[PDB]
């Protein structure tokens, strides 16, 4: 998503449904490459602590003035006719200047945005339709004409453009929780295993205290911990170096 | 108030041009198209053409395209019609109008403008 | 490409029914508007989109599509409504109008 | 593809006694030389377990999934190759498809428009003097999909061997708080036409956080378009119920015997 | 207090603490204006990335 060769243009924004994986947002937030990292659901630091049902990654190119509009509750041709976030957007907007990557020397014209629409689009809609626009009362029975403008016009991206008319890539991480089990979790920190010493142990959620020792027990390929007559834990299997 | 402050009654001797304004108000000027009409003292009204004040694009009746020229100025928020080489064909009550797709089509009209070309 | 208004002038008492017609030689797909002109220069829209009206204007106007014909019909005359009437055909460029019809006292 | 194969001898729905089978490890906890007592969705001891077989006969009706469902096959040549689970089965909701085929296991969840009679087909002997998969007729098209796993590729046998049953395959399927849990076992057998009397403990093999509701399920079998030979296999279905069980864990941590406390 | 504490152009005289290094203690008061470092880099001076 972040290192793709060619992004979608804003009218036709790509979505990737990130799920069944561990999401190391520390790689993202520590990156010197980003201009903007606006998180609306939670504070950016805590993203490695959370877990979600899915993380939709919406990707598109817009102008460096328009990146601001991607924030929730914004008014403007990108926020209204191309890509709209809901008032309770529980996610992050991430953006970077890609002028040296998306500005052909004589100008690039591959990226289109909708300048015109009969109504603002609803949150997370996408409108691929090229249907000629009804800008004038006269019905647009033609393929082109006065007041029959093509809704999709194209950006002006040139290397010598100002910050504002240089292309910004954007990705919006829409994180969601549903009634389904959360599968997009963060990377769980794992500090060194120490032995013959009284220590606080957290083995896959199992908070406890005790002296850890190398066991002579032999569990089954499926077992991960053990208990005693009292239904109290007395043995656990190391999740990284299986012992 | 969708008013239309146009130019008052006007005269010039033939073989000469003219200047005709239509100021518009009560709306954001680039949200609507502008068109024009020529109504003679005796003969019917006809459509001269229009300008979209947003996109600076234009369209005309083929008959008038060769003698009309429509313009706007955004900072003045005003429409402006020029007549080039006026003669015995070029005299009427001229009228400005406003248009859109969502129901506001040719509803309100400038008080017109006397463009007599007689001596 | 213009449609034709049946009569050039029409005369009435107050109260009498008044029908105004703008026939069509080609299909305008129902894109048409009715306009009111006073002999002293006052222009204002009556009807659009065939049947849509009732906007800052006397409630009596009606203009439902009559097949091959486009229409205006009124539930009374009035002092100001003794005036000129015009149909606008905008379905296509170039725009055109009917020749107009004048409504008068007897 | 979506084809109907109506050439089958109609037989009554046979029933069979589950002999103290379908017990699984209820948790991932080591216990040793101890008699743990547990309440879970177990298959009761001596429970009527519906019996279906493929002969002349090719018995594949859609069944209810309830809360959990013990499934087993006694067979050879590898006839039973998959399960369909869902609540609509016609793409109006997501549903789950598990298919073990000539090349890999696929586990995936989609809005699938399933066929009324789903199966997979094999060319038998044919030209290469060997047996090859030729047909995959489960759904017409899948649209929205949430999860997809595929095994690394393998080449197990589709060979039409003969004789009695030699594999006794076993499964438990449960669906708790969005987690679809599979438990399973294999054992060698030498068994003619029944579910064998004995005791087994099913180890968990996978868990899937799919979140979907399930209420119905079915089995997918290896079969010009009608008139065909069905390979000899038998399979069995029982519905799990909330039951207290007492479980003998031996010194090696394996459930060695069990007692159905009702 | 809308009719006593609100301005038509915005009353900006009132401040809240959006960032801090740690969870503040009961009845404790924090006067600090030191730049909060969200990124992993140290961040000396009046502003930074
Ligand atoms: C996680 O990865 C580490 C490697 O980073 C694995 O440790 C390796 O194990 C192999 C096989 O025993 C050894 O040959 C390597 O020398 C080990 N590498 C290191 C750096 O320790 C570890 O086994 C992996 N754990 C799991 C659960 O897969
Ligand atoms: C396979 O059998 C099913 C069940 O009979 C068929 O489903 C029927 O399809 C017809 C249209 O062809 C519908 O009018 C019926 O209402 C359906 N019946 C049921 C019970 O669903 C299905 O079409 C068959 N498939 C093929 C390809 O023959
Ligand atoms: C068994 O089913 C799997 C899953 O549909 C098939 O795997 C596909 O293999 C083709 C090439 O043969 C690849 O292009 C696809 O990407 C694979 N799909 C997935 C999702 O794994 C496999 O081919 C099937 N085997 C047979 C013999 O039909
Ligand atoms: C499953 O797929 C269907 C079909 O693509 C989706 O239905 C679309 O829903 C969007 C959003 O409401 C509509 O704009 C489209 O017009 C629908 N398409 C059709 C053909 O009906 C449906 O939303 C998908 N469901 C999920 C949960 O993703
Ligand atoms: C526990 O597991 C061990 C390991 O397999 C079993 O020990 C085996 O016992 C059999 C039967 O006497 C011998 O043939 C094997 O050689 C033994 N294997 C090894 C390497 O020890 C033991 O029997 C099991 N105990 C129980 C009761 O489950
Ligand atoms: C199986 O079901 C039949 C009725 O269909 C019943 O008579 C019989 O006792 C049942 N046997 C078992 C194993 O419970
Ligand atoms: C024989 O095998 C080839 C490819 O291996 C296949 O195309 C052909 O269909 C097979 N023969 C028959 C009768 O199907
Ligand atoms: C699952 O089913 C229950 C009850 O039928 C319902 O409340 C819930 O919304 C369903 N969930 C999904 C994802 O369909």
């Amino acid at each position: 998503v972040f290192n793709a060769t060619r992004f979608a243009s804003v009218y036709a924004w790509n979505r990737k449904r990130i799920s069944n994986c561990v999401a190391d947002y520390s790689v993202l937030y520590n990156s010197a490459s980003f201009s903007t990292f606006k998180c609306y659901g939670v504070s950016p630091t805590k993203l490695n602590d959370l877990c979600f049902t899915n993380v939709y990654a919406d990707s598109f190119v817009i102008r460096g003035d328009e990146v601001r509009q991607i924030a929730p509750g914004q008014t403007g041709k990108i926020a209204d006719y191309n890509y709209k976030l809901p008032d309770d957007f529980t996610g992050c907007v991430i953006a970077w200047n890609s002028n040296n990557l998306d500005s052909k020397v004589g100008g690039n014209y591959n990226y289109l945005y909708r300048l015109f629409r009969k109504s603002n689009l609803k949150p997370f809609e996408r409108d691929i339709s090229t249907e000629i626009y009804q800008a004038g009362s006269t019905p647009c029975n033609g393929v082109e004409g006065f007041n029959c403008y093509f809704p999709l016009q194209s950006y002006g991206f040139q290397p010598t453009n100002g910050v504002g008319y240089q292309p910004y890539r954007v990705v919006v991480l829409s994180f969601e929780l549903l009634h389904a089990p959360a599968t997009v979790c963060g990377p769980k920190k794992s500090t060194n295993l120490v032995k013959n010493k009284c220590v606080n142990f957290n083995f896959n959620g199992l908070t406890g205290t005790g002296v850890l020792t190398e066991s002579n027990k032999k569990f089954l390929p499926f077992q991960q911990f053990g208990r005693d007559i009292a239904d109290t834990t007395d043995a656990v299997r190391d999740p990284q170096t299986l012992e | 108030e969708v008013q239309l402050q146009q130019s008052g009654p006007e005269l010039v001797k033939p073989g000469a041009s003219v200047r005709i304004s239509c100021k518009t108000s009560g709306y954001t000027f680039t949200e609507y198209s502008m068109f024009w009409v020529k109504q003679s003292h005796g003969q019917s009204l006809e459509w001269i053409g229009g300008i979209n004040p947003n996109d600076d694009s234009t369209t005309y009746k083929q008959n008038f395209k060769g003698k009309a020229t429509l313009t706007v100025d955004k900072s003045s928020s005003t429409a402006f019609m020029e007549l080039r080489s006026l003669t015995s064909e070029d005299s009427a009550v001229y009228y400005c109008t406003r248009d859109r797709y969502d129901g506001r089509v040719v509803d309100f009209w400038g008080q017109g403008t006397t463009l007599t070309v007689s001596s | 490409i213009q449609m034709t208004q049946s009569p050039s002038s029409l005369s009435a008492s107050l109260g009498e029914r008044v029908s105004l017609i703008c026939r069509a030689s080609q299909e305008i797909s129902g894109y048409l508007s009715w306009l009111q002109q006073k002999p002293d220069g006052t222009i204002k829209r009556l009807i659009y989109a065939a049947s849509t009206l009732d906007s800052g204007v006397p409630k009596r106007f009606s203009g439902s599509r009559s097949g091959s014909e486009y229409s205006l019909t009124i539930s009374s005359p009035e002092s100001e409504d003794f005036a000129d009437y015009y149909c606008l055909q905008y379905a296509s460029y170039p725009w055109t109008f009917g020749g107009g019809t004048k409504l008068e006292i007897k | 593809q979506c084809v109907n194969l109506t050439t089958r001898t109609q037989l009554p729905p046979a029933y069979t006694n589950s002999f103290t089978r379908g017990v699984y490890y209820p948790d991932k906890v080591f216990r040793s030389s101890v008699l743990h007592s547990t309440q879970d969705l177990f298959l009761p001891f001596f429970s009527n377990v519906t019996w279906f077989h493929a002969i002349k006969r090719f018995d594949n009706p859609v069944l209810p999934f309830n809360d959990g469902v013990y499934f087993a096959s006694t067979e050879k040549s590898n006839i039973i190759r998959g399960w369909i689970f869902g609540t609509t089965l016609d793409s109006k909701t997501q549903s789950l498809l598990i298919v073990n085929n000539a090349t890999n296991v696929v586990i995936k969840v989609c809005e699938f428009q399933f066929c009324n009679d789903p199966f997979l087909g094999v060319y038998y002997h044919k030209n290469n003097k060997s047996w090859m998969e030729s047909e995959f007729r489960v759904y017409s098209s899948a649209n929205n999909c949430t999860f997809e796993y595929v095994s690394q590729p393998f080449l197990m046998d589709l060979e039409g061997k003969q004789g009695n049953f030699k594999n006794l395959r076993e499964f438990v399927f449960k669906n708790i708080d969005g987690y679809f849990k599979i438990y399973s076992k294999h054992t060698p057998i030498n068994l003619v036409r029944d579910l064998p009397q004995g005791f087994s403990a099913l180890e968990p093999l996978v868990d899937l956080p799919i979140g979907i509701n399930i209420t119905r399920f079915q089995t997918l079998l290896a079969l010009s378009s009608s008139g065909w030979t069905a390979g000899a296999a038998a399979y069995y279905v029982g519905y799990l119920q909330p039951r207290t069980f007492l479980l003998k864990y031996n010194e090696n941590g394996t459930i060695t015997d069990a007692v159905d406390c009702a």
